[PDB]
């Protein structure tokens, strides 16, 4: 149980986030990772009509 | 040590801005992506594509050399730039024979065919993609790119895997008429044509046969939630003594270890299943065989497999708690355990950055210089040890709410894509 | 040695490579 | 083209126009031979000439008696000349470290001349040269900055006075034309 | 193998939700959705109808994905519509009917042409440029140029518009001109001079000269070399107010002057405290216009233009050394008001970590400069200010010049125009004289060497150069006591 | 923009018209001289350029051209040494000497020179009005 209690008392003296940077954070990533999601599904779907009209 | 002369890319002379590295990583990933949708010519999952052979022969070379790396076998001596390019050179003369083998195996034995000229242009076709993919890794690798290609190349997969398990066009027909595999798809769907909305609602919230909306909100939860605990980090004042004034900060962030104990457990636990599926396939029952597990429908019971498997909803959760009281207390401790032997081994231990502070005269503002290792011992390994048990807790989270992508995977895209952002914001940039 | 546009050009012709060899099989099946 | 004399032995230039870079280095040419012409023995030696340096010190002290005759009128023309001597017969390959300081010697006397006769923008262009050659020193700056003050530049007069003393601060008169420029200056504008 | 759409039946609700799926955040977001300047009414009052001429010469998307929903909803709202069957939502004419070869040739030539073309297009355009903003060859030229610079010619104006008469990037805007062209092209622009019939090369040139400038007094600052770093700024107020470069310039770049009759008449006026020491109609009968209602347009151009003055200045030591210089803007008609009022509170620096941490970010908070009053400039400027550092034992420069923007013109506005020279009242002991309205701007420029490790006196000297007027500048030695 | 071509220009002229040794002499000395004070500039401002070409405000094609020059003057200085040998038997371990003079020497001739042109830009730029004896008359 003294784990629990030293991993409490770490993050006792972590910094945590203010909500000015955590929008700016959360609009990074997730434009990050929007972009290379749809990056990826549209690269998957035009590739099946055109695989069958050339095979 | 040999002579040879082999393709390679060249890194700039000078540093190169934001904009033109953002742009190479967006047609380095675009040509990389649409290489792995082509079929090849002679035959008659990207399994059959034009990138049969993917990235993991690359991976198998820089791990084998990494490991003779660190059992200290090729004598590694940082203050020559003649070792440094030794090692390079080698790590491509073996992946591109490895590669060349691997190729040869899938022909002659993969299920292509045995019977010249094809089988000729098939194993150039295979070699000719994974030349140019280590090429690509290379060039994006050299400084052109924000960062490595393999990271990159599985953050990709991982956000196009999550994105078509919601937004799929492939509609699937099984009697009762026409359903999508989509989420946003099948909810528009069922709620413009079939005009009974208090059915409709709910027939298109569960779906315990097909992904489903709730599944969506979980994940996107998980995600936000994944992104606020990310920034946590413990800092604390340093400074100089060789010139004096710089007054510093030494951020220990949460997330220590970076993903890689969490893949280290699924790798061994996966690998202990199969081999456990495979003796028990050899020999259908035996003492020792039959205690370790008991395989049924394919999911072992009563085994010490069927222990360790995962929880996929709450109603197994409720079935059996002894299963779940111990499975995660497991992989806690396992995630846990691999963290302290991960900092121990890969030279990030409080020692090593007390011997760094003694190189760079870097010391703390209120305390004195004998004592740097001490209290170094009292902050990085419960830091570590807590980021391993919080990792484990997470994916035990997100497969037992069952979303539509293992916690591993988003944990390591956005670990990814957010040392992306560190890196331009530190640097400064668009 | 090499530089980038070499690499997307090599790159480029291989894929197209690829793509007319598929579609000249095609076609050479379909018409004779 | 350039067309070779008969019997002066100089290369002279016949074409109709040239830039000065082809004229410079065909001058120089023409000073080296000439020099060449006179100079009989084979191997020669940097070592500087005597009677040429005897004739120099000859017009520099019958220059500078003119002062103790109180002739404030030919004794800058005498030292011109003598200068003038020392700058054109006396060939290139001689001795760097003994033909600058004379110069340099020969000169300052010069700008004392000029500066107490009257005669200001010469004085303060040769100043100039002086300084640019690399000698920095309060007996030059004092100098320029009387002279700029005399023809009536203010704003480089209050920069010069300004270098000079942040190089000797302990200073007299510097500091007085520190003041005196600031005055004019804040004349000048309010 | 998959079964294609074939009776219109599911593609409907698949572009529907494509659809929605841009709209709808896009509505979204469109629902969701100081520094007094008095030159931007009277420059265009002023500015020649030809440059005017020039100077004009050179959401639906949400309302059409609005009405195609529309159209798809009701579309698919009218329509009267085991082993597992796979289906794919695209229609079929796609990739049966008579436009199958299309989708592929359409395909093949968006991978082979328009991707590498502009892919080597921009590769191109972004390689060739440098970092500072130009082309190649001009910096080529440029260093060209500055390597074999003899230092006897002492440098004019002539010689800068001559160096950049040889740019590059004059060539391709018209490449069927000369070089000597050009040269007189910009002198007939500095000497205010009409050209004729190249009026729309003449501005295009003149109003590219800026960055050109900016990149040669950069590189004269990277050889340690001063005389050409002054003359191009020099040569830049000279391009900006359209005047030549004279003793008495101060006076010439006013609006409305006739040369003919000043420079005849008197001979004594050189700058601006010269001319506001003279009465309110001595000032018209000396310049002669005699026009009250434009007489007064010039007053108001010449009682608004910044000259500085210092207040204190000294080094500092953080862990890498940054001068401080208190420069207190004033206008060419506030007397001088002696150091000992200040009350001391401004000049103070408050003492937190936040701002111990960057100290520059207390000056970055600071208001931007007025548009600048260029009559003669085809486009628009912000006054900006130059301030470059020189050493003093040697004579050359020791790093880039810093570029500064950011200064508090309040000082100038025309509330407090009773603090007048002309009044000789001793003014300072007036109702109106409070001495918390006068701000004092506040500039930093780190020096950009590590200190001297020796122990002793080292010389300095900091230069604060305005670009776009003929003001008054700053000129001083400040000195470091390095002690240890 | 070099003295380099004269010589061998003057070295073809004398082929046929029958100049005197001593002019062939003194053109050698100054092509030297030229490569001296041509290497000493490239060796003092070599520092400048690479913290320039390191800023990434210069291009590229030039540090690779500088480096270029480098050797070049090196060479051509070589092969003016030889020439000189060929001239003049046991005649270079003076002649480096010379040169090194000559060079420093002429530089100050020229710098005293340039006045009496430069003097004339300071009145048409501060529009002075200067009688006879040098004196100023407003």
């Amino acid at each position: 149980v003294e784990f629990v209690r030293e991993g409490t008392q770490f993050l006792a003296k972590c910094k945590k986030p203010d909500l000015k940077e955590y929008t700016k954070i959360v609009k990074a990533v997730g434009i990050g990772f929007i972009a290379v999601g749809i990056i990826g599904y549209a690269i998957k779907l035009i590739h099946i009509p055109i695989r069958y009209v050339i095979v | 040590p040999f002579e040879s002369f082999l393709p390679e890319v060249i890194a700039p002379e000078r540093k190169v801005p934001y904009n033109q590295k953002l742009i190479w990583t967006g047609v380095s990933l675009l040509i990389f992506l649409i290489l792995g949708q082509i079929p090849l010519y002679g035959i008659v999952s990207n399994r059959g594509t034009l990138l049969e052979l993917g990235v993991s022969p690359i991976i198998t070379s820089s791990m084998i050399f990494q490991f003779l790396q660190g059992t200290q076998l090729l004598q590694i001596r940082p203050e020559s730039k003649q070792d440094r390019e030794l090692f390079q050179i080698a790590q491509k003369v073996c992946a591109i024979i490895l590669i060349l083998g691997q190729a040869l195996v899938v022909v002659m034995t993969g299920n292509y065919g045995a019977p010249l000229p094809i089988c000729l242009l098939l194993i150039f076709q295979l070699m000719f993609a994974s030349l140019i993919v280590m090429l690509l890794d290379e060039l994006l690798s050299k400084g052109y790119g924000l960062g490595s290609g393999i990271s990159l190349f599985t953050a990709t997969n991982i956000a196009e895997q999550i994105f078509w398990r919601a937004f799929a066009p492939t509609t699937v027909n099984s009697g009762r008429g026409k359903e999508f595999e989509g989420a946003v798809i099948a909810f528009f769907h069922l709620l413009a044509v079939r005009k009974d909305k208090k059915r409709a609602l709910v027939e298109a919230f569960y779906r315990t046969n097909l992904p489903n909306m709730f599944q969506v909100l979980m994940t996107v939860a998980i995600f936000l939630f994944v992104l606020y605990l990310q920034g946590f980090r413990y800092e604390l004042p340093i400074r100089s003594t060789k010139v004096r004034g710089q007054i510093g900060i030494y951020p220990i962030k949460l997330f220590y270890t970076s993903n890689t104990p969490i893949m280290l457990q699924s790798a061994l636990t996966s690998n202990i299943f199969l081999i456990s599926q495979i003796l028990f396939q050899k020999y259908p029952t035996n003492p020792l065989i039959r205690l370790i597990g008991v395989w049924g429908i394919q999911m072992a019971l009563s085994g010490l497999a069927y222990y360790i498997q995962p929880l996929m909803s709450l109603s197994e959760a409720l079935l059996d708690p002894i299963k779940t009281i111990v499975y995660i207390t497991f992989v806690l401790g396992s995630c846990a355990v691999f963290s302290k032997t991960w900092i121990e081994i890969s030279g990030t231990s409080p020692r090593d950055i007390a011997k760094q502070f003694k190189d760079q005269g870097m010391v703390i503002n209120g305390k004195r210089e004998t004592s740097i290792y001490r209290e170094l011992k009292k902050i990085i390994p419960t830091a570590a040890a807590f980021g391993g048990a919080t990792i484990g807790a997470l994916s035990v989270g997100s497969d037992l709410l069952g979303t539509l992508g293992s916690g591993a995977s988003i944990l390591m895209a956005t670990t990814t894509i957010y040392g992306y952002y560190e890196a331009a914001a530190k640097e400064g940039g668009f | 040695r090499v530089d980038p546009l070499v690499v997307l050009f090599l790159a480029v012709g291989f894929i197209f490579s690829v793509v007319a060899l598929h579609v000249i099989s095609k076609v050479a099946g379909k018409l004779f | 083209t350039l067309e070779y004399n008969a019997n002066s032995k100089l290369i002279t230039a016949s074409d109709a126009v040239v830039a000065l870079s082809t004229e410079t280095n065909i001058d120089q040419i023409n000073v080296l031979t000439t020099s060449l012409i006179g100079e009989t023995n084979p191997n020669f030696t940097p070592q500087p000439n005597e009677a040429l340096s005897k004739m120099i010190k000859g017009l520099f002290e019958s220059g500078m008696k003119n002062l103790q005759q109180k002739k404030l009128n030919e004794a800058l023309k005498n030292v011109s000349l003598a200068i003038e001597m020392a700058q054109r017969k006396r060939a290139p390959w001689e001795a760097f470290a003994i033909q600058l300081p004379e110069l340099h010697f020969m000169l300052r006397s010069k700008i004392d001349l000029c500066l107490i006769l009257g005669k200001h923008l010469e004085a303060l262009q040769d100043l100039d040269f002086l300084l640019g050659t690399g000698l920095i020193q309060p007996d030059v700056f004092v100098r320029k900055a009387d002279c700029l003050l005399k023809l009536r530049q203010w704003e480089e007069a209050r920069a010069t006075c300004e270098r000079g003393l942040a190089l000797a601060p302990e200073d007299m008169k510097l500091r007085a034309l520190l003041i005196e420029t600031a005055r004019n200056l804040a004349e000048y504008n309010g | 193998n998959y079964e294609y759409d074939e009776a219109s039946e599911t593609w409907p609700s698949f572009i529907l939700t494509g659809l929605l799926m841009v709209v709808g955040p896009m509505t979204l977001l469109q629902i969701y959705q100081f520094n007094e300047e008095v030159f931007k009414n009277l420059n265009e009052e002023y500015t020649s109808d030809e440059i005017k001429q020039f100077r004009r010469k050179f959401n639906i998307i949400i309302i059409v994905g609005w009405i195609l929903v529309a159209i798809l909803l009701q579309r698919i709202n009218s329509n009267d519509a085991q082993s597992t069957s796979h289906g794919i939502a695209l229609p079929r004419f796609l990739v049966d009917g008579s436009a199958s070869p299309l989708l592929v040739v359409c395909y093949v030539a968006l991978l082979g042409l328009i991707l590498p073309y502009f892919v080597s297009r921009w590769w191109a355009r972004t390689q060739s440029y440098t970092k500072k903003g130009i082309h190649n060859v001009t910096a080529s030229n440029f260093v060209s140029n500055l390597v074999n610079y003899k230092p006897s010619e002492i440098v004019t104006t002539d010689l800068i518009l001559h160096w950049l008469s040889f740019a590059h990037e004059f060539k391709q805007f018209f490449p069927d001109l000369q070089p000597t062209d050009f040269e007189k092209l910009l002198q007939d622009h500095i000497n205010r001079r009409d050209s004729g019939k190249l009026n729309n090369a003449k501005f295009r040139i003149v109003a590219k000269c800026h960055s050109l400038l900016h990149g040669l007094l950069d590189i004269a600052c990277g050889f340690r070399n001063l005389d050409i770093a002054l003359g191009a700024i020099n040569t830049f107020k000279c391009i900006v107010q359209a005047v030549p470069l004279t003793p008495n310039c101060q006076i010439l770049q006013l609006p409305n002057v006739d040369k003919e009759h000043f420079i005849t008449k008197t001979g004594d006026i050189h700058t601006l405290g010269k001319l506001f020491t003279l009465e309110d109609a001595k000032i018209g009968e000396v310049l002669g216009i005699k026009d009250q209602a434009k007489l007064n347009e010039t007053l108001r151009v010449a009682s608004h233009i910044p000259n500085l003055k210092i207040i204190k200045a000294d080094f500092l030591v953080p862990g890498r050394p940054y001068i401080s210089l208190k420069v207190l803007v004033r206008s060419a008609k506030q007397p001088l008001i002696p150091t000992s009022l200040i009350p001391e509170e401004n000049l103070t620096e408050p003492q937190d970590s936040e701002s111990q941490r960057d100290p520059f970010a207390m000056m970055s908070k600071q208001p931007l400069v007025p548009y600048s009053f260029a009559p003669f400039f085809p486009t628009k400027r912000r006054g900006s200010w130059c301030c470059l550092v020189s050493s003093q034992k040697d004579g050359k420069i020791l790093q880039t010049p810093i570029i500064i923007e950011k200064l508090s013109y309040k000082n100038l506005n025309d509330d407090k125009d009773f603090f007048d020279k002309r009044i000789k009242m001793d003014l300072t002991k007036h109702e109106k004289f409070d001495i918390n309205d006068w701000e004092i701007g506040t500039i930093k420029i780190p020096l950009g060497q590590p200190a001297p490790e020796t122990v002793g006196d080292f010389f300095f000297r900091v230069i604060v150069k305005s670009t776009d007027y003929f003001t008054t500048d700053l000129d001083i030695t400040m000195n470091m006591k390095v002690r240890d | 923009n070099d003295a380099h071509d004269l010589y061998f220009q003057i070295k073809e002229m004398s082929e046929n018209e029958k100049i005197h040794e001593k002019v062939l002499k003194a053109a050698l000395l100054n092509r030297g001289a030229e490569s001296v004070r041509r290497s000493l500039k490239l060796k003092e401002l070599a520092p400048q350029i690479n913290l320039l070409y390191k800023n990434g405000s210069i291009g590229e094609d030039y540090w690779k051209r500088f480096e270029t020059e480098v050797k070049l003057i090196e060479l051509e200085f070589k092969d003016t040494l030889q020439e000189a040998e060929r001239l003049q038997p046991g005649w270079v371990q003076l002649f480096v000497m010379v040169c090194k003079e000559i060079c420093f020497n002429q530089a100050l001739s020229r710098r005293y020179q340039s006045i009496l042109k430069r003097k004339e830009v300071c009145i048409k730029e501060w529009e002075l009005k200067i009688n006879n004896d040098g004196r100023l008359v407003n």
